[PDB]
């Protein structure tokens, strides 16, 4: 990806390594509610789960 | 449970009984529109900038091939085109 | 902090403690383990130093894990590579035994770090003061009598009778 | 291959400058050196408007750790013996001292 | 020793006074004086009614302490120090435990 | 929750705590300690202050043959611009002390008489890096160089957290030393209990002045002696 | 100029500069003063770290590095130095001279015992 | 002299503070008047990395 910003002279260097490394953790692809990760586990007793 | 006043949870959990058709190799690939992929699953390295012409910023993206994030977490362009002049900037 | 620690090699009871609430607590010293009492009240620590191989304080500006910084016990003169830091590491371990050091004295406290793992800082250690702790080993090139505290035991080896010895895994 | 040490002195007569990397040595004001004679030290000064060259010799290790400094086409090269010398260059910040303290009242 | 060196370092310490002298009629304010300490130094310990030796088992026969007695040297100074009026205090005892330096063993 | 520390020790062996904290703006600031209260303060007011390094001395310090990395130069010019922020006339030894004679003229109980170049000095080589030892002008940048770079080397992930709760790193309190620390600490509270008999007398009034000998002898003894008590 | 220095420079000497743009140009080196400037006019020129010299104690060790200071020309007397420049003044290549204090050699032979 | 984004001089031997939030074309050292920069400031290029260390994944799981 590529996008270039541009910003006044006033306002001095930052954490422009921190300033994309925490929105990344934080951003999402496609949200989806409350839920995280699915797990295939192993069928037990007459039961695929 | 019985003293904490349970409520949001460390290990949420539920079990979903699946049909008796549906199969070993079709659940799974449902099971990857179910787990909440982050954003940052797709990059190699992140290479930025502070240039100067008036202060200029730019942001060099590096990610992977194509056929990862297509493949491990089944998802491409269909969101990662709108997620980056819509939700990340 | 009240389970046993494998770095505690040697220092404390693996063996004695109390049953219950001091669990981990207190439990006291090992056999021949030793306290110093005053320090190596030489300050030629350093003045042969220089001479073996290091540069000197306030004329190169080197610094980071890159070198390895020669801490004396408070004082610094000293940061090298470590291709001069194995040899620095043992080359006061063949002086520290060896009785043409009138000023290295037998009892000092000379710990190696080298830069693997990025793990602990990269440098060449030396204490020796109060409160320095002791334990006592045998030193195998000109086998002789030699004190160890606990920060020799992460990159220098003991080993616990001689016939776990073999080829240049031990020296101790 | 091996050559020789051509000449052996008494006095060393040099010294070092370790300010930084790259100072530019604008050699506006070429300064003098003040001796000692402990053996083998030295220090400087020089003057300017608003700069003072301030230098003198590490007491921990200087002549007892000496640098020599070579000089070779000929291709044999002659020993000259090298002071090494720490500095710290000064400039005109003085005149602060005339009312540090609360002195209009100063009674707190 | 160490606590010999340990107020040894103590430069020149002051208490002031509200006695005048004579622009800075106010501002040399009276007598700059100061107060350190050189020498302290357990000894030994003893008991009387000359003086005796005694016994650390004496001691912990009478059911009492094992008192031992400390010296503490004042050193005076006043106007960097043009007289020094100089005293020596003890202050009274400090214990020492068996087998030590200082003890009787 | 980063940090990296020393427990600095006087060479009578009552110590203090000189502990560094990161903070996530950018800047660093220290930590002291005293009666019951902490001291915090910016870095560089302390670093600047030993000996005159106003130069690339500040930063050459830093690796200097290796100024390649890039977590470098983004990373120590906003704690070096986080102090041209609050005073830009502030350039040499002289200048830099003189901050502490607004806030530790009281603090540390000086002399009204004493101007703040007497104390600040003072005030420095009570509390921090004691054993690198009096007059360490020379020698406390360069420990407090090194000491820096490890903390950005802390954050930068080329080092690793150490065990404070092994035999890697500790020490003895020996007892004995210290029963020879408090004969330090209570020896320096009868010495501040004469110097709390002569004001509670002349602030009272009718306190003659002690070149007649018996003054002395009227002031150091009805203060109570209990070091031993 | 507080300290007390005891003198001032008047005793100069000269420097062999050729200034010729094969070469001569400066060599400086570290080592010790418990060294041979007074009992062995003679040393290597060797690659990196590929040498052991013979005195006495039987060990000197000519190192290089290369991976810094302004260097000085007292060529007249009453300058007391100037700053040496061709147009600053580089360097090829420095020595730090130490002694290989060497270990006791392989013996696995006393000390494993059965 | 220049390191990194900032610019050192030679007679004052230190730097100066943001060229921008302060005049540009006119700068000099922050207490002596020992005016250095004769308004040629420098090309100020500095390019940082990122190194992909606290991205976690099934993914990255698998180039380790
Ligand atoms: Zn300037």
């Amino acid at each position: 990806c590529e996008f270039k910003l541009e910003l006044a002279a006033d306002t001095e260097k930052l954490l422009m390594v921190n300033i994309v490394e925490e929105i990344c953790r934080k951003s999402i692809i496609r949200q989806i509610p409350h839920i995280d990760r699915c797990v295939h586990p192993e069928p037990e007793n007459g039961k695929r789960v | 449970i019985v003293m904490t006043a349970s409520a949001a949870i460390k290990t949420p959990q539920m079990t979903l009984p699946i049909w008796n058709d549906v199969s070993d190799e079709q659940a799974d690939t449902f099971c990857k529109s179910i787990s909440k992929v982050l954003l940052s699953e797709v990059i190699d390295k992140v290479i930025v900038t502070e240039t100067t012409g008036a202060r200029s910023y730019v942001i060099h993206m590096r990610f992977f091939d194509n056929n990862e994030y297509s493949e491990e977490y089944d998802v491409s362009k269909e969101e990662l085109q709108n997620v980056i002049s819509n939700q990340f900037i | 902090v009240r389970k046993l620690l494998p770095e505690s090699w040697g220092f404390l009871c693996p063996v004695h403690t109390p049953d219950g609430s001091p669990c981990g607590l207190l439990n006291h010293f090992a056999h021949k383990c030793r306290i110093s009492t005053q320090q190596s009240d030489v300050s030629r620590i350093p003045s042969i130093l220089y001479s073996l191989g290091v540069a000197p304080a306030s004329h190169t500006f080197a610094a980071g894990p890159s070198l390895c910084c020669v801490q004396i016990d408070g004082k610094i003169i000293g940061w090298v590579s470590h291709e001069q830091g194995k040899i620095i590491a043992d080359t006061l371990r063949y002086w520290k035994v060896e009785g043409k050091t009138p000023g290295l004295p037998i009892d000092l406290e000379i710990g190696y770090v080298p830069p693997s793992t990025r793990g602990q800082y990269p440098g060449l250690y030396l204490f020796g003061g109060h409160s320095r702790m002791l334990r006592p080993v045998r030193y195998l090139p000109l086998d002789k009598e030699d004190i160890v505290g606990p920060f020799e035991q992460v990159y220098m080896n003991i080993a616990v009778t001689p016939q776990e010895i073999q080829n240049n895994v031990h020296t101790h | 291959s091996e050559i020789e040490i051509e000449s052996v002195q008494d006095q060393p007569s040099v010294a070092v400058g370790s300010f930084f990397k790259g100072f530019r040595a604008p050699s506006d004001t070429t300064f003098d050196l003040y001796k000692k004679k402990e053996k083998d030290e030295f220090v400087l000064h020089g003057e300017n408007e608003r700069l003072e060259y301030e230098g003198y010799t590490d007491s921990s290790s200087q002549a007892s750790n000496q640098y020599v400094v070579g000089l070779f086409n000929k291709k044999s090269i002659q020993l000259y013996k090298a002071p090494v010398l720490v500095s710290k260059v000064v400039s005109k910040s003085s005149k602060n001292l005339r009312g540090p303290k609360i002195k209009s009242k100063s009674d707190t | 020793g160490l606590l010999n060196l340990g107020v040894k370092d103590i430069g020149e310490k002051v208490i002031f006074d509200g006695k005048p002298l004579n622009i800075s009629n106010s501002g040399y304010l009276g007598n700059k004086l100061s107060v350190s300490v050189e020498q302290v130094s357990i000894a030994k310990p003893m008991s009387n009614d000359v003086e005796r030796k005694v016994y650390p088992s004496e001691s912990r026969q009478r059911l009492t302490s094992y008192r031992g007695k400390l010296l503490l040297k004042l050193k005076w100074s006043v106007n960097n120090g043009e007289e020094n009026l100089f005293e020596v205090r003890d202050c009274g005892g400090l214990p020492v435990m068996l087998q030590s330096n200082r003890c009787h063993l | 929750h980063y940090g990296i520390q020393i427990r600095s020790v006087r060479p009578d062996q009552t110590s203090q705590t000189n502990v560094l904290h990161y903070l996530n703006d950018g800047q660093v600031t220290f930590r002291f300690s005293w009666r019951k209260n902490e001291y915090l303060v910016p870095v560089v007011m302390i670093l600047k202050a030993l000996c005159h390094t106003s130069d690339r001395e500040i930063f050459d310090g830093i690796i200097g043959n290796d100024v390649k990395d890039s977590f470098l130069t983004d990373r120590l010019e906003l704690l070096l611009r986080g102090f041209k922020k609050r005073y830009p006339h502030l350039q040499n030894r002289t200048q830099v002390l003189q901050y502490l004679g607004d806030k530790f003229r009281v603090v540390f109980q000086a002399s009204p008489d004493q101007s703040d170049l007497e104390v600040g000095q003072e005030v420095l080589d009570r509390i921090v890096l004691v054993h690198l030892g009096k007059d360490g002008s020379q020698d406390k940048f360069r420990m407090l160089l090194f000491m820096i770079r490890k903390l950005y080397s802390l954050v930068a992930g080329e080092c690793s957290p150490d065990n404070p709760d092994a035999t890697q790193h500790q020490e003895v309190l020996l007892g004995g030393f210290l029963y020879g620390m408090i004969l330090k600490e209570k020896i320096d509270e009868y010495l501040q209990n004469i110097i709390a008999q002569v004001r509670m007398d002349i602030n009272r009034g009718m306190a003659i002045n002690f070149k007649d000998k018996r003054y002395m002898s009227r002031v150091l003894m009805r203060v109570n002696e209990n070091i031993g008590s | 100029s507080i300290p007390d220095g005891f003198k001032k420079c008047k005793h100069l000497k000269n420097f062999p500069l050729n200034g010729d743009n094969k070469q001569q140009q400066v060599w400086l080196i570290k080592f010790p003063s418990n060294v041979d400037i007074s009992k062995l006019k003679s040393l290597p020129v060797d690659f990196e770290s590929s040498t052991t010299m013979t005195i006495d104690k039987h060990d000197y060790k000519i190192m290089d590095d290369t991976d810094n200071m302004t260097l000085l020309v007292p060529s007249e007397s009453k300058e007391s130095l100037k700053i040496a420049s061709t147009a600053p003044l580089q360097f090829d290549k420095v020595f730090s001279v130490s002694e290989t204090a060497k270990i006791p050699a392989i013996d696995y032979s006393k000390v494993r015992v059965p | 002299s220049v390191v990194g984004s900032l610019i050192f001089c030679l007679d004052c031997g230190d730097l100066l503070e943001n060229p921008n939030a302060v005049l540009g074309s006119n700068v000099e050292c922050s207490q002596c008047k020992a005016i250095y920069p004769k308004s040629q400031f420098s090309n100020l290029k500095v390019v940082t990395t990122t190194a992909d260390d606290a991205f976690p994944s099934s993914l990255r799981a698998k180039k380790s």
